């Protein structure tokens, strides 16, 4: 029924339009630190303590970033399905005739 | 909320308490401050307020004041202890705008942590029509209204509006988040009638002639498109003068007399009563 | 026809949907108006004595 | 009464701040036209009417 068709005498017999949609996002700030004294560095048995501490800080920062990304992805799910007969988070239960 | 700060010189421990609370450990009260700070809620925290309060008191005697060299300016040794009621933190906020076509399912999720368990959630809905107020979503009809996640099935033109979630604890701390839902309809229903806000009864009554009232209009049928509005001046222009810019209508009362104005889109008319008091 | 209309005053361009809106509605000149400093009359009168 | 005054031990004594303002302008459009026919030009009594 809605096929676009033209005759020989093509005039004004078809017309279409377009639309666009917008999206947005925001930015946040994080950080942490640690302190030390000079004797702890100068008299410790381990020669390369600073390298280990800096590496641990970097690894912790990357892990925190990954966790925040995962929770943000979970919060923004388009469709949510509940297993079993549950209809809400409070309804979800593991005891009864129909476990979720 | 207002927090009170107590300082103990010997142990270099600063205690933050509620307004009513107090300590009997020999500590001296230094001052009080507002935690949200009411002007820059996100910029400052407890630590900055405690530092600003401690900057004024003297090191030898915390009760008395002193100038710069004699203050308490070293915060490395000072440890801050919190005894006040915890404040809720919003882990995730609702998206500002959610767009969907009719006949689809939309889901909202809000994350709140902190405070004292257990948390309680309430959801409220406000319509696009002018004059609408926040009304609670019925929990019986929608089981998801009690929980954090709210799911609405088969949205229509009436479903459009703003949605808000309210979180409360046993202590009483409350935080809220808001979101907007936009629903597009293929064929908009024809307009049936037009209503008004800041009431068509008396509008805003101002004794000053210079003050100008503001009027807004909307159509009751959900999803209906309202055309450009036009105003008809009516018999007493000396009592008040009305000018319209787009949908917004402004009225300036020249004289202290009541008048009526009719605004129409070409098919329907709105009767608004204007009251002016000297 | 695809009209620009007026994004200000509540109207929207035809291509723009219900959700979207124009990103750029004005141009920023990036050249600021500044005020010159006030003149001084008593200062040139004084003679300077070294301390 | 309000003069910036310093002692020998000066810390956090006098503070100031600033402000800015914005302005704007707009653009409009105008135009007009006229019409004629070829016979009016060809058979007219006056050359150089255009």
């Amino acid at each position: 029924s809605k096929l676009p068709l033209l005759t020989e005498n093509g005039g004004r017999v078809n017309r279409v339009g377009f639309t666009r949609i917008a999206r947005e996002g925001s930015i946040h700030k994080f950080g942490f630190f640690y302190e030390f004294t000079q004797e702890s560095i100068d008299f410790d048995s381990d020669d390369g303590l600073m390298e280990h501490l800096s590496r641990e800080l970097m690894n912790g920062a990357t892990q925190i970033t990954e966790a925040v990304l995962q929770k943000d992805l979970l919060a923004a799910a388009g469709t949510v399905l509940y297993a079993g007969a549950a209809t809400s988070d409070a309804t979800i239960t593991g005891e009864g005739s129909t476990p979720s | 909320p207002v927090l009170k700060v107590m300082f103990h010189k010997d142990t270099n421990v600063a205690t933050v308490l509620d307004a009513s609370g107090s300590l009997s450990d020999g500590s001296v009260e230094v001052g009080t401050f507002h935690h949200p700070d009411e002007t820059y809620p996100d910029s400052v925290t407890i630590y900055h307020g405690v530092r600003d309060l401690l900057y004024k008191r003297s090191a030898k005697d915390p009760s008395q004041t002193a100038s710069y060299p004699n203050n308490i300016i070293n915060m490395q040794v000072i440890s801050i202890d919190m005894k006040a009621t915890p404040r809720l933190i919003l882990g995730t906020a609702l998206p500002r705008v959610i767009s969907t076509i009719e006949g689809k399912d939309v889901t909202w999720h809000v994350d709140v942590a902190g405070g004292k368990a257990p948390l309680t959630y309430k959801w409220q809905f406000k319509a696009n029509t002018v004059g609408a107020a926040f009304a609670d979503i019925d929990s019986g009809e929608n089981p998801t209204a009690k929980t954090a996640t709210l799911i609405n099935h088969a949205v229509t033109a009436e479903s459009a509006g703003t949605y808000k979630v309210i979180v409360t604890d046993a202590n009483g701390t409350t935080i809220e988040s808001s979101s907007l839902l936009v629903v597009g309809v293929q064929e908009p229903p024809e307009v049936a009638s037009i209503v008004a806000y800041p009431s068509p009864l008396a509008l805003s009554v101002a004794d000053d002639i210079t003050d100008g009232k503001t009027v807004k209009f909307s159509s009751l049928p959900a999803g209906s498109l309202i055309g450009t509005l036009s105003i008809k001046t009516q018999p007493d222009s000396g009592k008040a003068t009305a000018e319209i810019s787009g949908n917004v209508l402004t009225v300036k009362p020249v004289a202290a007399g009541d008048t009526t104005v009719v605004v129409t889109n070409g098919t329907k008319e709105v009767t608004v009563t204007v009251n002016v008091t000297e | 026809m695809l009209n620009y209309n007026a994004p200000t005053d509540g109207q929207k361009s035809s291509i723009d949907g219900a959700n979207s809106d124009q990103m750029q509605t004005f141009f920023w000149l990036k050249k600021a108006i500044i005020t010159a400093r006030k003149e001084q009359y008593f200062m040139p009168l004084a003679s300077v004595t070294n301390m």
